[PDB]
């Protein structure tokens, strides 16, 4: 499964945020428009996409920009059906319970911001922005969207920017 | 002085009643294992209650 | 089953209340915060947890305290689905009927206060605080929580602090 | 024999006097009422028995208290028939001669106060309170009771509180 | 070697400092007089030695007391010959270099205060009082004595009381 998830993430145009030769994060295109975590500095690893001017959203520490329709051709597919269970992402699985996403300890660190969370159908259900040490596991700070289109950001108390 | 003493007794009784009401309100405000009790504070609003 | 219940209770950080070398009760962490029966005197068998200041609740004879998030990592999972049937706890099974928990006679005594009641999934459904002789069985005084979050304490008439 | 003596002492409710986790003595129940050496500080190792209020007797450095009849059910059996010979107690045998109890050297020390002396029938004949170095043996300071009910305390000159 | 070191430490009268049933440190007798780290609370595990009144030395956080000559019969042998190399102590070996004692990381923790350091001849060369995390190793705070009889305490910067 993880192999297929990585293949889908690579085939879909996704590009890390390079700064001085260091990967400081990741950015992806979902719903035909690029999003980028505002706290991560640098430029997208795509000259064509870098030409797009982004808008800032301080409240969520996220940025967004318009993507040309011809490049909107193949982007991430979002869904609002988020039942309890387990999902998959770049660094393995993620447990969803009580409305929160949690992963085993030692998974995720500074520079992983921007990795989306995929369901069994390969649809995006959340975007990982950070995390905080949670003993045997760690809880990720993510943003998710309900069927009504409301943006909700779940941030654990004293969450670290990962 | 009689009026002042009566007023003081009234204030003390009101304070005691408020303290007992706060204790009664905190009774459901115990651990109640969820670590989350917004709704009891939002409904009862006894004092220092739901932020939202 | 009882083996798995004991293994889950031991793996999850649970500590008896020691006083002068005598086990006078038990305390556990559910939902990421420690609870302790107020009538039981002594200190938790954990120096790190003992550092936490508790708050009193005379109405239910219970205490509570905040647990650090890093230690909140692995605590008991509570559920509100409490159908009639049988559940499991440290000293065997418990019968749930008419909204009351009952166990066979000779099970439970002074010093068992604090033992939780687990379902088939290992989720906590009630906390045992005491009991009273009920002939061929004994009825335990427990606290349970509905899906609305209301704390309800069921106490048999003339129940003894066990 | 010593095995049976220890089994009888354990089956009968006997409890050492614990202070700060250290065994400073022993106390037992004979004739349905608890006795305790006054010079030994601490509380009996039984919460139910600890609830009993004791009375002091400075003359013999002993304390006594009333035991509930239901707990008087099984206590030590005393006898006044104390012929010369050998008896048994926790740390082996004891020689009775000239009205005095003596044991081999190296047997008994500080913290053994309260150990009774049993006959061949398991009946108590004396209570050990102390002792004094007597060369190849040591002489114990004990209290014994005649058939007339007179309390007589035999204390060697310069006896040490053991 | 470690076996012989433990045998020598046990045969020589050494007693941990017990408080509420917990080992909070260790104390030993060297040169015929007892020493105890002042920061460690509790009483020596020896009633006869506990009868000795100690004197305080705040500067080194150490205590000392006079031991009866008959008990001075068998104490630790101190030497001033402290060449560079490796020595042995309760938790294995210790490296001596640049006038400082160092041991591999994970060796030593709160409650080990009082353990002496022995040479190949079983003679004491230093007393371990604390330590501080030093990466792959840890540096112990110790006191040593030169051939002129000068007490010198080596304490790493920000050393923790272990």
């Amino acid at each position: 499964k993880r192999q297929r998830m990585v293949m889908k993430l690579e085939s879909d145009k996704t590009f890390p945020i390079m700064l001085e030769g260091k990967i400081n994060g990741y950015a992806c295109v979902v719903g035909g428009k690029l999003f980028r975590p505002m706290h991560v500095e640098g430029k997208i690893d795509n000259d064509v996409l870098a030409a797009l001017k982004t808008k800032k959203a301080s409240k969520y520490d996220l940025e967004y920009a318009d993507v040309p329709q011809n490049m909107r051709a193949d982007t991430f597919k979002y869904t609002h059906e988020k039942p309890q269970g387990y999902y998959s992402w770049h660094h393995g699985a993620v447990q969803y319970e009580n409305g929160r996403f949690t992963v085993p300890k030692g998974v995720g660190a500074k520079g992983d911001s921007g990795r989306p969370i995929l369901d069994n159908q390969g649809r995006v259900v959340a975007i990982v922005l950070g995390g905080v040490n949670e003993g045997s596991r760690t809880a990720l700070s993510v943003v998710m969207w309900n069927e009504k289109g409301v943006t909700v950001k779940y941030t654990p108390e004293n969450c670290e920017q990962w | 002085s009689i009026c002042a003493a009566i007023a003081t007794v009234s204030v003390a009784a009101s304070t005691w009643l408020f303290c007992r009401s706060r204790v009664a309100c905190l009774t459901p405000y115990r651990l109640t294992p969820n670590a989350r009790i917004p709704f009891c504070l939002a409904v009862l609003c006894c004092a220092r209650t739901a932020r939202a």
